[PDB]
């Protein structure tokens, strides 16, 4: 009836979902909000929708939290998010559509802090607290998505919001007292000149060695070194990008640290399906989590038979890693209670060259799956060709029927018995260089033949993985009927993806180990669960 | 000359002329207008592909055309009620992805409906190619919103 709805993914009970909203924790509820149509299978007649959890993966549906009622959001009430007071309240800040279709910034704070499910919100009679003017001369069709606000050393809010002029993307910094009156700051948090517009802009603290969340406003101390992340989802690619940097405090303004420029060559943390993203400091298990939007990749005729559109990914914990040089996110560990008792154990294995092993026992359509992969002969790796850059176009044009020395070896996820429909997720290994030591790994997430339908997005994901491969390969990969999440070394590599099979679906499809390259690889461990289903909304 | 420089950034520059000048909007109209204006001229040509695929329904197809037939109207039909509108509100409130991904829409229905006919040439072949053109055009209007 419904084959691609998800068994423990978020998503409504019907209709149109798009951008995570005000992610928060309140008297130890998580609360997501979400940008929802409430009357079609498209965009259009925004809320916020509601629904909260005590584990991040069950979820319970309220009433729409925040929708038109007042001019300063006749027109629609577009993304936002929440901040928590020093007191402990929390309070929303979100772009609302005026009565002359500008997009202005608004404030919404709960009508009972006694309900900890906070299903009722009430608005100030002051909105909109920002908005474009003659003065500030912001252009009033690209000015949205306020962050969460974080407290300087000063005792003034800070607060950005995405804007552009003309193809120069901004995260405009506003500043406040009170939190009521906020002004304009002359310079922006930082900008770039030829990005396009910033929507979803995100910043936020990571201390320097360590996998613990950092409060919003916390600060570096004569012993912890915190480096700041600026996120933005940008109009022009429907990528999301970060950059890791320093936050001056003196300034007011944002310093990628070398190496980083925060445009379309900056990392993502997903280099597949994944917009407008937002974190928020978990405070009850202290990890920042980062909340995700997949939209679809079927047809809008798909969407409007069947009757929704887009899911969020599952919430991933998210820290630096070790060499500093990106982030690292994990799907939060509440998901793997979903995980079935009896687990699926395939243990040193030799998928020698054009092999691949089926794992049984399995709701292969609802499973989670993590395997390490060693390769013995590392020196037998191909020289990769240094114009080779993007590691999508590798993807792209040397597809898994293309041999190499180390590599296709990976899963053929969602797949059918005799593999009419499969799709694979793997690694190649190239030599960086003519006889050297250093090598480059690249994972792909390939949706070519992932649906007889042709109606489908079947476009194919890269990225380099920046591990050694002298030590055994991770990778995990959660399956949920129309979309797969891989992570590549322990989550330096994220790529979530959607298909639509048409045979490979619930007991009719299949989980395979395979290996295409010309050298054999070993599988150390192969752990394949069965996955429950949640409650969700 | 933003109309002229406007449309020189798109698939089909004479197309997308004769579309701007037959509406008056596009005298002092800023890149969002031309845009709207792009959307009704599409709107208009779906309608008529809509308002034919009705009368052949109702009129006793062949064997390989009901297949196609029934898609079409489906096509069309998601066209007019939800990919357009959504345009319209998404250039209107300003979220030109939006509007992309609606103009993205109609220009692959449009090819899909067309290419459903063996022989290849339907029988209302110029509306199908008239949608697909003028939703090309419109997405290029709209990639300079982005
Ligand atoms: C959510 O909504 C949708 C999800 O469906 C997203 O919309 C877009 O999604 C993707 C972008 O990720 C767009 O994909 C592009 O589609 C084209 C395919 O068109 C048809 O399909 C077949 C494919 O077999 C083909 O025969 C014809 O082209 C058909 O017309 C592709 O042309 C295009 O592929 C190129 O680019 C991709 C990278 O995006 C590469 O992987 C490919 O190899 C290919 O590269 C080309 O250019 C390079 C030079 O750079 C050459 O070297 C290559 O040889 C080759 O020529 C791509 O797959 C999709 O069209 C689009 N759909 C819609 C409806 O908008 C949307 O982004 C999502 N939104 C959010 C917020 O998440
Ligand atoms: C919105 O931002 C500013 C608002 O002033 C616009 O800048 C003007 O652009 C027009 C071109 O249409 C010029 O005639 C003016 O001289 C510009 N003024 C300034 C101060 O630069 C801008 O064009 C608008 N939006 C975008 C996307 O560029
Ligand atoms: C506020 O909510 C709490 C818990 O939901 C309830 O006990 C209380 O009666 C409510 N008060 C009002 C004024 O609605
Ligand atoms: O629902 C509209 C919302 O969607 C976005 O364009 C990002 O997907 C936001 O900029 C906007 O607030």
């Amino acid at each position: 009836n419904q084959p691609y709805r998800t068994g423990f993914h978020f998503q409504p009970p019907k209709n149109w979902m798009n951008d995570p909203n005000g992610p928060m924790i309140y008297k130890g509820i998580y609360h997501l909000f979400y940008q929802w149509n409430p009357k079609g299978a498209v965009w259009g007649n925004i809320v916020w929708a509601h629904s909260t959890s005590t584990d991040l993966i069950n979820w319970d549906p309220h009433p729409p939290a925040i929708f038109p009622s007042a001019p300063f959001d006749i027109n629609g009430c577009w993304s936002g998010s929440a901040t928590i007071l020093p007191n402990g309240k929390p309070v929303i800040l979100y772009t609302g559509i005026d009565p002359k279709n500008q997009q202005v910034q608004n404030i919404a704070e709960p009508k009972n802090l006694s309900d900890p499910y906070l299903r009722e919100w009430k608005k100030s009679p002051l909105n909109p607290l920002m908005a474009p003017d003659a003065v500030n001369g912001i252009n009033a069709s690209s000015f949205r998505d306020p962050t969460t606000a974080w407290l300087g050393q000063d005792k003034k809010w800070r607060v950005i919001i995405g804007s552009k002029i003309h193809r120069r993307g901004l995260a405009i910094t506003y500043t406040s007292k009170d939190f009521l009156k906020w002004e304009k700051s002359p310079e922006p948090l930082h900008y770039d000149d030829g990005s396009g517009m910033w929507e979803c802009p995100d910043f936020f603290p990571v201390t320097r060695f360590g996998s613990n969340g950092v409060e919003t406003s916390s600060f570096g101390e004569p012993n912890e070194i915190l480096k700041h992340v600026l996120k933005i989802s940008l109009d022009d690619t429907k990528h999301d990008y970060y950059t890791i940097g320093t936050y001056d405090r003196v300034k007011d303004k944002f310093v990628p640290d070398n190496g980083f420029k925060m445009d379309g060559t900056a990392p993502r943390y997903d280099y597949g399906k994944y917009y407008a993203s937002k974190t928020f400091f978990d405070s009850a298990k202290n990890r920042r989590i980062l909340w995700g939007w997949t939209n679809e990749s079927s047809s809008v005729e798909d969407d409007v038979e069947k009757g929704w559109s887009g899911i969020q990914t599952i919430p991933r914990k998210i820290w630096l890693d070790r060499s500093g040089k990106q982030l690292i996110q994990w799907p939060v560990r509440e998901v793997e209670r979903l995980r079935t008792k009896q687990v699926k154990n395939l243990r040193n294995k030799v998928l020698k060259s054009g092999s691949r092993l089926e794992v049984y026992g399995v709701t292969a359509a609802q499973a989670d799956v993590e395997v390490l992969f060693k390769v013995r002969d590392l020196e037998k790796a191909d020289v990769i060709e240094p114009s080779w850059t993007d590691p999508q176009l590798i993807c792209s044009k040397m597809n898994v029927s293309v041999k190499s020395g180390l590599g296709p070896f990976g899963l053929m996820v969602l797949a059918s018995k005799n593999l009419e429909e499969y799709t694979s997720v793997y690694f190649r290994i190239f030599k960086a260089r003519q006889n050297s030591n250093k090598y480059v790994v690249l994972m792909c997430s390939d949706q070519s033949r992932s649906s007889l339908k042709e109606d489908n997005d079947k476009t194919t994901y890269g990225a380099f993985v920046d591990i050694n491969p002298h030590q055994p390969l991770s990778l995990r990969a959660l399956i949920d009927h129309s979309v797969v999440e891989s992570f590549g070394g322990k989550g330096r590599a994220c790529i979530t993806s959607r298909v639509y099979p048409k045979l490979a679906i619930g007991k009719s499809s299949h989980l395979f180990a395979f290996n295409y390259g010309y050298q054999s690889v070993d599988v150390l461990n192969l752990n394949a669960w069965s996955m429950n289903s949640a409650q969700i909304s | 000359n933003l109309v002229e420089t406007t449309c020189k950034n798109t698939p089909n520059y004479q197309l997308c002329l004769k579309t701007l000048l037959s509406d008056k909007r596009s005298a002092t109209g800023d890149i969002t207008t031309l845009a709207l204006i792009m959307v009704d001229a599409i709107k208009a040509k779906a309608n008529q592909a809509a308002v034919t695929i009705s009368k052949l329904r109702h009129s006793n197809p062949p064997a390989a055309w009901k297949g196609p037939l029934k898609n079409c109207a489906f096509s069309y039909k998601v066209i007019l009620t939800a990919s357009l509108p959504e345009a319209i509100e998404a250039l209107t409130k300003g979220d030109p992805k939006f509007a992309e991904d609606g103009m993205v829409g109609s220009s692959g229905d449009a090819q899909e409906c067309e290419e459903y006919f063996k022989g290849s040439k339907s029988p209302f072949s110029a509306l199908n190619i008239a949608v697909h053109e003028l939703s090309d055009v419109g997405r290029a209007i709209v990639r300079n919103l982005l």
